[PDB]
RNA sequence: ACGGGGAAUCAGGGUUCGAUUCCGGAGAGGGAGCCUGAGAAACGGCUACCACAUCCAAGGAAGGCAGCAGGCGCGCAAAUUACCCACUCCCGACCCGGGGAGGUAGUGACGAAAAAUAACAAUACAGGACUCUUUCGAGGCCCUGUAAUUGGAAUGAGUCCACUUUAAAUCCUUUAACGAGGAUCCAUUGGAGGGCAAGUCUGGUGCCAGCAGCCGCGGUAAUUCCAGCUCCAAUAGCGUAUAUUAAAGUUGCUGCAGUUAAAAAGCUCGUAGUUGGAUCU
């Protein structure tokens, strides 16, 4: 068992400092490796070139093609790969334009069939992706 | 640095459970008998006595004669029964916790109006209120919410200037009397 | 109901000694300079250039 | 800080003094007197805020140089004088 | 994959106008509505269907 | 990583935040050195060096917005080159002068408070309960709704005299005049398989397009995609991403586990640490 005593202070901090390190969540938070890791640098969203149109099998039972695309990252050079969400979506895109970009729902972790995609894109050319899929609003020219 | 101040509250809280079929149905009976305008106004009413039952909790773990009980008890309780929620014969620390929101809910200007003939709903008596028709001591209040207090349930009459008191026609009887 | 503040002045001598100068003005018993901030300050930083009695002559 | 302070923040006046927070942010700074900073009421307070012969600030400058006020025997100009217990 | 077939069956589904309706109450009015429907006067759904 | 006063969450214990208007500290592009003065190693003072950068007749001269506006840059990310010393105060030789301190307007769905988008009456029913007639029925007693059925009564929101406000204004408050019937003076944002409130409706597509936080839906009759209708949740607000608190008795002091699910050192000695039997009026 755990040690009782009134002078035992000491003991039970250090030890509870010890042991959070093995929780998971606390050392990813406290460690800083996964600071360093993340393309976003602890940003919520993030501004960005596109570089080409991919298209993503599913993973299985499912079979489709989810369409994302390359995305380099304006203030540190870095490449992702990015969501369109919607129907036909990928027709207001196109290569050369910049975009933002946000996470995709869980906290660096990849969602649903599509396989290593943390991303989606929010806006085109600083119109936003559900006005041009709306119809309220239409590409700059 | 500015001569301004930052205080300022919220005066509600949301319940935990967005969509329990219970409290969806016990809720709209009250916005339906009292002809409130939408969730919000049951969830005032239920923060204000949320946090008159956790003072009166807080003042029962006291002793029976600690200063600080007999001083903020007897104010409470004068505080409710001043208002009309709580009765004049039943100034005990235990008779907060037998209160209910339908108490609190029926000594709004809404609701007095409506019981003291003035309007024929519940719904006439907001509009009633909200356009300026009442006045409580020569006062002409348009707050629905506003909470009647004891010693002015006697004074709660039609607005001096209005059509339903001394006051001239509105514009609608004064443009059709020139029709002709 | 209106609620307001009153003052009664023993002579109109006292009243423009102790008398707000725009409380005054309000009675027409005192006419302000037709300047601006920006004016004055200007023209005050231009003087500080000219040494001696030229600087009365500065624009 | 590079010498003596000159202001007094309205919320670090002595709470005594009985100042709304809404009037301004400045208080009056006490001068230098008989009588300490935080233990003193200073003349305006007292001619404008208790006995309210003064509604502004520019009337008890008027009051106190007309020479009508005496502390303790000697008229003072000064309208942030020091005054205190038994004055 | 193959990029082309994009936005497939939204330009493929047949375009529907809207029917122009009697427009809804609001606020204070509407919540009176529900209370009437559902509790002054009345083992199934709101929308059940036949 | 400026530190406190403090903020969010919260059964009790606890966890996280505090650049930020109050108190204390530090700095004025980076180092260093000084003069004056009661007080400065001062930068809206000076002297050098380092990095930038300004005018030039090429000899020379002049620099410091982490002050108020404003511009560039950086970015997911933040307002007017506006008016005034009338208020609060400060400074001076001073009752008089000055103050981008400070105040007032402008931008402002950060966030918080109150609160419109309809109300009533008469009709006739899908009608409903409730009283009597066993039943047909009478219902004027009380109630809800397609009401594309009638009807005048009431009011802002707006336009706009004037006063009031104020240093001068604006706004709010107060008041004449005009100002409401129905595609309007028109409420939105997300959903309808489960978690989780609410359609195995109808049309299109056919493991495609797409949905889907998770389980899952879609391969010619799809409760889940794209739409119409209908329905429901909050409402002048409602979705999304991210940090964080509760949920987490999944960090366990209160309060967890270690035979087989993750886990007791191969065994014993032994210092620090932790803990230590009666017994006195
Ligand atoms: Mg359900």
């Amino acid at each position: 068992g755990k040690c009782r005593g009134l002078r035992t202070a000491r003991k039970l901090r250090s030890h509870r400092r010890d042991q959070k390190w093995h929780d998971k969540q606390y050392k990813k938070a406290h460690l800083g490796t996964a600071l360093k890791a993340n393309p976003f640098g602890g940003a919520s969203h993030a501004k960005g070139i596109v570089l080409e149109k991919v298209g993503v099998e599913a993973k299985q039972p499912n079979s489709a093609i989810r369409k994302c695309v390359r995305v380099q990252l304006i203030k540190n050079g870095k490449k992702i790969t990015a969501f369109v969400p919607n129907d036909g979506c990928l027709n207001f895109i196109e290569e050369n334009d910049e975009v933002l970009v946000a996470g995709f729902g869980r906290k660096g972790h990849a969602v649903g069939d599509i396989p290593g995609v943390r991303f989606k894109v929010v806006k085109v050319a600083n119109v936003s992706l559900l006005a041009l899929y709306k119809g309220k609003k239409e590409r700059p020219r | 640095p500015v001569a301004r101040s930052w205080v300022c509250r919220k005066t509600y809280v949301t319940p935990r459970r967005p969509f329990e079929k219970s409290r969806l149905d016990q809720e709209l009976k009250l916005i339906g008998e009292y002809g409130l305008r939408n969730k919000r106004e049951v969830w005032r009413v239920k923060f204000t006595l949320a946090k008159i039952r956790k003072a009166a909790r807080e003042l029962l773990t006291l002793d029976e004669k600690d200063p600080r009980r007999l001083f903020e008890g007897n104010a409470l309780l004068r505080r409710l029964v001043r208002i009309g929620v709580l009765d004049e014969g039943k100034m005990k620390l235990d008779y907060i916790l037998g209160l209910k929101i339908e108490d609190f809910l029926e000594r709004r200007l809404q609701t007095q109006v409506f019981k003291l003939g003035l309007a024929k709903s519940i719904h006439h008596a907001r509009v009633l209120i909200r356009q300026r028709h009442i006045r409580v001591r020569k006062q002409v209040v348009n707050i629905p919410s506003f909470i009647v207090r004891l010693d002015s349930q006697k004074h709660i009459d039609f607005s001096l200037r209005s059509p339903y008191g001394g006051g001239r026609p509105g514009r609608v009887k004064r443009k059709n009397a020139k029709k002709g | 109901k209106t609620t307001g503040f009153g003052m009664i002045y023993d002579s109109l001598d006292y009243a423009k000694k102790n008398e707000p100068k725009h409380r005054l003005a309000r009675h027409g018993l005192y006419e302000k300079k037709k300047t601006s901030r920006k004016q004055r300050k200007e023209r005050k930083n231009r003087m500080k250039k000219v040494r001696g009695t030229a600087k009365a002559n500065v624009g | 800080a590079r010498g003596p302070k000159k202001h007094l923040k309205r919320v670090a006046a002595p709470k005594h003094w009985m100042l709304d927070k809404l009037t301004g942010v400045f208080a009056p700074r006490p001068s230098t007197g008989p009588h300490k900073l935080r233990e003193c009421l200073p003349l305006i307070i007292f001619l404008r805020n208790r006995l309210k012969y003064a509604l502004t600030g520019d009337e008890v400058k008027k009051i106190c140089m007309q020479r009508f006020i005496k502390i303790d025997g000697k008229v003072r100009t000064d309208i942030t004088y020091p005054a205190g217990f038994m004055d | 994959g193959s990029l082309a077939r994009a936005g497939k069956v939204r330009g493929q589904t047949p375009k529907v106008a809207k029917q122009e309706k009697k427009k809804k109450k609001t606020g204070r009015a509407k919540r009176r509505m529900q209370y009437n429907r559902r509790f002054v006067n009345v083992k199934k759904g709101p929308n059940a269907n036949s």
